[PDB]
């Protein structure tokens, strides 16, 4: 009852997907041989747990990367459709030439899942929005379902680039690429950046050497925490879907930030204590969210925090009354009681307490403004074209992509200010 | 008493990580001392044997006296 297809894409989402499944497994129980030691995994002859999910990348070499660590037993050996050129990070090698020789078989075996199931309440996609292959065959992947499922929702948790340093040079372009296909055809824009969790297994947690485990360790706990209060029991349950009402008030202003709560290093952990007023502090703590953008800088227009715990509720219900009447100016006030409240019975293993905050605010449309910096920089010299457009594609699309994206925040800013 | 078993399992892992960090690289400062006693010695042979052979060539030429037939 209400499952979750697990599609992944590029080597960040592969990474990302194993730590979640990993996560899944120590707190459902399931230890990686695959036993018990619906709404996930899917039971198997023998007395096995074949996690529901699908890999696909034009490397097949990922394929052993992620089978290598543990939990890697989890995945039934015919999900890892991969292809073998490689797209060498070029938008249209993951999206025209690649893409329309494989991505049949990537919606062939998807269907082969969704029909297997009763009723596939949402998607689910771990991908990044720089690399070829992540970037374009997720969007690609996404507008073939999305023209497949009309009813379903959908979500992507993607990684953006850093403000500071980038990956790969050529990011503007294929994040604009993937962003122009993305805002109509998706729901749920989960944005994380990798500044924004190095500087918290930093400050926060005074971890001096983190790994890109770690990194993948804490977006899976958030990715968990988002839908934890579905699958377990709770004095207010929600679902995938009362949240996007909820979160999203129009049509496009539905790119969420996320944040994670509690968090605290081996130091600060023995005298701090643990109650709604520290987690509520955490919750709305600047850094604390896993967007390279302060969103002190603007207002929301919603949010939404999943708790977790068997706790009260009058902490909950009035603290995010105080929480509203005294930041009410970095909260937008058109909108009346503009956070919601929802309550499960299990906090993680090893606690009990935890909040799972999701935000959909007005802040990230500075990120959407430097993206759009980048993207007029590096295209009014026609920096990098010769490889977008050597293999089918006109200069035009990229344009039009961009005037969408000004849209965008053309939207943005301006409820930040509208008032009645 | 919970809180406190788990802050105690994070501190020996860390203060047990941390050591062994810093073994290795004393490892690799005496796999560096090793290697230097090779270019300590290397150098030293050849110095000898370069001394041995031109002194031996000084000597073959010197040794030319005269005939007198
Ligand atoms: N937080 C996190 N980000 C990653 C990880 N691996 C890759 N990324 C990002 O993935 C981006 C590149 O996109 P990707 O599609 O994976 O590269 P491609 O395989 O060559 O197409 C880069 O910006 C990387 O920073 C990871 O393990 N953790």
């Amino acid at each position: 009852m209400r499952e979750i297809v697990h599609i992944q894409g590029g080597q960040c989402g592969n990474q990302i997907g194993a730590k979640f499944w990993e996560v899944i497994s120590d707190e459902h129980g399931i230890d990686p041989t695959g036993t018990y030691h619906n709404v996930y995994y899917n039971e198997a002859t023998g007395g096995r747990y074949v996690p529901r999910a699908i890999l696909m990348d034009l490397e097949p070499g990922t394929m052993d990367s992620v089978r290598a660590g543990p939990f890697g037993q989890l995945f039934r050996p015919d999900n890892f459709v991969f292809g073998q050129t490689g797209a060498g990070n070029n938008w249209a090698k993951g999206h025209y030439t690649e893409g329309a020789e494989l991505i049949d078989s990537v919606l062939d075996v998807v269907r082969k899942e969704a029909e297997g199931c009763d009723c596939l309440q949402g998607f689910q996609i771990t991908h990044s929005l720089g690399g070829g292959t992540g970037s374009g065959m997720g969007t690609l992947l996404i507008s073939k379902v999305r023209e497949e499922y009309p009813d379903r929702i959908m979500e992507t948790f993607s990684v953006v680039p850093s403000p500071k340093v980038s990956d790969t040079v050529v990011e503007p372009y294929n994040a604009t690429l993937s962003v122009h296909q993305l805002v109509e055809n998706a729901d749920e824009c989960m944005v994380i950046d990798n500044e924004a969790l190095y500087d918290i297994c930093f400050r926060t947690l005074k971890l001096t050497t983190p790994t890109y485990g770690d990194l993948n360790h804490l977006v899976s706990a958030a990715m968990s925490g988002v839908t934890c209060c579905l699958r377990f029991p709770g004095q207010l349950n929600s679902d995938l879907r009362k949240l996007a009402v909820n979160l999203i008030p129009f049509p496009r202003l539905h790119f969420f930030m996320i944040g994670f709560a509690p968090l605290t290093s081996r130091g600060s952990q023995q005298y701090r204590a643990l109650t709604v007023p520290e987690l509520t502090q955490q919750m709305f703590d600047a850094k604390n969210m896993m967007c390279a953008a302060d969103p002190r800088h603007g207002r929301y227009l919603t949010a939404s925090a999943l708790f977790r715990g068997r706790m009260s509720t009058k902490e909950v219900d009035e603290q995010m009354l105080n929480v509203q009447n005294k930041n009410s100016s970095y909260f937008v006030e058109w909108i009346p009681n503009n956070i919601k409240s929802s309550i499960c019975d299990i906090p993680p293993k090893g606690l009990k307490m935890a909040v799972t905050f999701v935000g959909n605010s007005t802040a990230i449309q500075e990120m959407f403004k430097r993206v759009a910096e980048q993207f007029t920089a590096m295209f009014r010299r026609k920096a990098f074209l010769h490889w977008y457009t050597g293999e089918g594609m006109d200069e035009m699309e990229f344009t039009e992509a961009e005037s969408n994206m000004n849209d965008l925040v053309s939207e943005y800013q301006q409820y930040q200010d509208a008032t009645a | 008493t919970q809180t406190l078993e788990l802050n105690r399992m994070r501190g020996m892992l860390e203060d047990d990580f941390n050591r062994k960090k810093a073994s290795i690289r004393q490892a690799v400062k005496e796999e560096n001392q090793q290697l230097d006693k090779q270019k300590r010695d290397l150098e030293k042979q050849s110095n000898n044997e370069k001394l041995n052979y031109e002194r031996t060539e000084i000597d073959m030429v010197k040794t030319r006296g005269q005939k007198r037939p």
